[PDB]
Order: C-alpha cells, then sequence, then structure tokens
C-alpha cells in the first residue's frame, strides 16, 4: 500500500519582518518511509536543516518535522520540496504566512 | 487515565543496500525520551529528554543490549515474512510495532498493547485481555500459532502490567515538571475576505500541550462539521503544538459564527468569534 | 525500558 504526504509550511512562532523564528515543514500521513524534503529560501536549498527522528500515527502512517533557523521580511520566499514514491514530480509548497 | 508509554519500532528492508535498517523511539504522552539507530555511527540507546539522562550506566547498557538483539529478531522477522507471502527477494518491505500501557491517575494499569502492521496493513495484535491474539490473515496465523505454543503473551503480559507501569510511574516523577503540566492554547480568530460577497474565518490554537485538542464552529449554535476545513493538528518544535480550523461565511453575518475549544489545560472550555 | 521482542 502507498499513501501520499501531507504537507505543512509554517512558523514557530507568528512571522514577524526582522524577528528570528524558525521554519518548519511537516510531513505526515505517508507510507512507505522513504521521502526527501527540502526548505527553500528564493529557490535555493537552505543546507542548515535538521528534522526529527522518524515515528508514525496510531494508523501507522508516518510523520517527520524539519526545521532551520530564519528572520523572515517582506520580500522573501520560503517554501518546501518535497519527494516520495506516490509524487511523479517533487510537490513544492510556498510558505503562507496566515497558514 | 492521564498517561502512556509507548515504543514505535520500524524495521526496513532494502535488497542490495545492507542489511534491514532498525529504528525504535521510545514516548511518554507526546514526548520522545529515548531512540536506537542500527544506522548510526554507533547503535546505542540515547536520551532525548532531559529527566531520562539522570539514569545510570547499566540502565543504557541493558537497553543497548535490549535494543541490538531486537534488530536481529526483526531482521529475521522479515525474512520470514517473505516466506509467508511469497515475496521475492527483491522488493523493500516494512515491519512496524507500537508496545506499551496506560495508566491511570493513581498509576494503576488501564491497558496494555503490543501489536505490528506489515507494508502499512495491521497483521497481529495481542487482545486486550494480554493473553489473546488476533491473526488478519493466514500469514498471520503462522505467527499466531508459534507464540501460542512458546507461551508469549505471558512473557508480554508479565512486561506489560510489572516492569512497563514501574517504568511510566519513575519517568513520570523525574519529570513531574513537564509530564504532569498541560499547557493551555492560545487563541484568536482572523478574517480573510475572498470576494465581495465572502470571507475565511480561520480560529487559531497555539503552545499547547499535550496535542489532543477540539476545535469547532457553529453558525447560530449548529455545529458546521461538513463545511469547516481542519488542519491536522502539528508540532512547533518547542514540545508544543499548533491547529486551526477556517470556515467561509457569507459578508456581513460573521457575528453568526462562535469557535469553540477544549483541551485539557484549559479549566472550561472556550467560545471565541472574530472581534473587528 | 524496553522488552526482548519475539520472531514472528
Amino acid at each position: 500500500i502507498q499513501r501520499t504526504p501531507k504537507i505543512q509550511v509554517y512558523s514557530r512562532h507568528p512571522a514577524e519582518n526582522g524577528k528570528s523564528n524558525f521554519l518548519n515543514c511537516y510531513v505526515s500521513g505517508f507510507h512507505p518511509s522513504d521521502i526527501e524534503v527540502d526548505l527553500l529560501k528564493n529557490g535555493e536549498r537552505i543546507e542548515k536543516v535538521e528534522h526529527s527522528d522518524l515515528s508514525f500515527s496510531k494508523d501507522w502512517s508516518f510523520y517527520l518535522l524539519y526545521y532551520t533557523e530564519f528572520t523572515p521580511t517582506e520580500k522573501d520566499e520560503y517554501a518546501c520540496r518535497v519527494n516520495h514514491v506516490t509524487l511523479s514530480q517533487p510537490k513544492i509548497v510556498k510558505w503562507d504566512r496566515d497558514m | 487515565g492521564s498517561h502512556s508509554m509507548r515504543y514505535f519500532d520500524t524495521a526496513m528492508s532494502r535488497p542490495g543496500r545492507g542489511e534491514p535498517r532498525f529504528i525504535s523511539v521510545g514516548y511518554v504522552d507526546d514526548t520522545q525520551f529515548v531512540r536506537f539507530d542500527s544506522d548510526a555511527a554507533s547503535p546505542r540507546e540515547e536520551p532525548r529528554a532531559p529527566w531520562i539522562e539522570q539514569e545510570g550506566p547499566e540502565y543504557w547498557d541493558r537497553n543497548t543490549q535490549i535494543f541490538k538483539t531486537n534488530t536481529q529478531t526483526d531482521r529475521e522477522s522479515l525474512r520470514n515474512l517473505r516466506g509467508y507471502y511469497n515475496q521475492s527477494e527483491a522488493g523493500s518491505h516494512t515491519l512496524q510495532s507500537m508496545y506499551g500501557c496506560d495508566v491511570g491517575p493513581d498509576g494503576r494499569l488501564l491497558r496494555g498493547h503490543n501489536q505490528y502492521a506489515y507494508d502499512g496493513k495491521d497483521y497481529i495484535a495481542l487482545n486486550e485481555d494480554l493473553r489473546s491474539w488476533t491473526a488478519a490473515d493466514t500469514a498471520a496465523q503462522i505467527t499466531q500459532r508459534k507464540w501460542e505454543a512458546a507461551r508469549v503473551a505471558e512473557q508480554d503480559r508479565a512486561y506489560l502490567e510489572g516492569t512497563c507501569v514501574e517504568w511510566l510511574r519513575r519517568y513520570l516523577e523525574n519529570g513531574k515538571d513537564t509530564l504532569e503540566r498541560a499547557d493551555p492554547p492560545k487563541t484568536h480568530v482572523t478574517h480573510h475576505p475572498i470576494s465581495d460577497h465572502e470571507a475565511t474565518l480561520r480560529c487559531w490554537a497555539l503552545g499547547f500541550y499535550p496535542a489532543e485538542i477540539t476545535l469547532t464552529w457553529q453558525r447560530d449554535g449548529e455545529d458546521q462539521t461538513q463545511d469547516t476545513e481542519l488542519v491536522e493538528t502539528r508540532p512547533a518544535g518547542d514540545r508544543t503544538f499548533q491547529k486551526w480550523a477556517a470556515v467561509v461565511v457569507p459578508s456581513g453575518e460573521e457575528q453568526r459564527y462562535t469557535c469553540h475549544v477544549q483541551h485539557e489545560g484549559l479549566p472550561k472550555p472556550l467560545t471565541l468569534r472574530w472581534e473587528p | 525500558g524496553g522488552r526482548k521482542k519475539y520472531k514472528l
């Protein structure tokens, strides 16, 4: 069986242009566990990116949190790019300050 | 009951890329406290919570050996399962397992757990009686037969009723400042026009622990379950969680909507509305 | 504290 990941991009604390925060990309509800996630800044990959240890929910679907320290601005564009076997092309989700 | 201890173990085969990878993470409620990964440079059981750090050298050595042997056991189990399903040795497969105990406010056993899933489908599970098994298919029945014969349920039961409840009680005492503390959510409603005719009202819950929570919208006191968009509760990274619910309403009728929040860190459930 | 697992 194969389940495609649900993807959420958001910050640890409310976004304030100029104040340091944490950009989060949380992927869940997927199977199998192999997945590739990138946090993007104006199309470029961010190198200092960590993630939580592999785990899964009561229904057996996996979930992982990828995060990085960052400082929002009005011009900068942030996003999460995810690839999994259920996806033909990497999926790109743009950070929405209100979501 | 207010607490639970649980281990989430994953074993994945990868033909042509080494022995199956085995990882085991331990939790007390929504707080991770240990991890073991066979792919680490030097696999050992290691702390992921400050309160488990005080535990001695013998504790770490014993749990390290326990997980090294469990790595072998689950590798042999993956081999066996390939046989049970007549699968080729070319494909990749996943064997997951969850086990632990739940206790009440007083520390007494509410229920034990020990179940497995193969390639995302339920496979075998220890029943709530801690004495019998439920197998999902004829392959699982092979595992059931061997377990009944060796009297395995009796070993799992002794652990789930004794050792597991004793560890949970000890961990709850050692980490009482965080494990026994519930953080209520910070709440508010935002408003986003869509057109001259409609707008979205979104209701927020931030900074809560534990993750369990309920957000709902009502128009004129009637729940709008079918019309409400809910996102899955997500980790913030500071031990806390976040969540929101939204509803599209006609312009001018915003006051007919109210959001309701229930969380264990809240003395009484909340009701909020858009405050322009 | 963990427990010794059994082969399926």
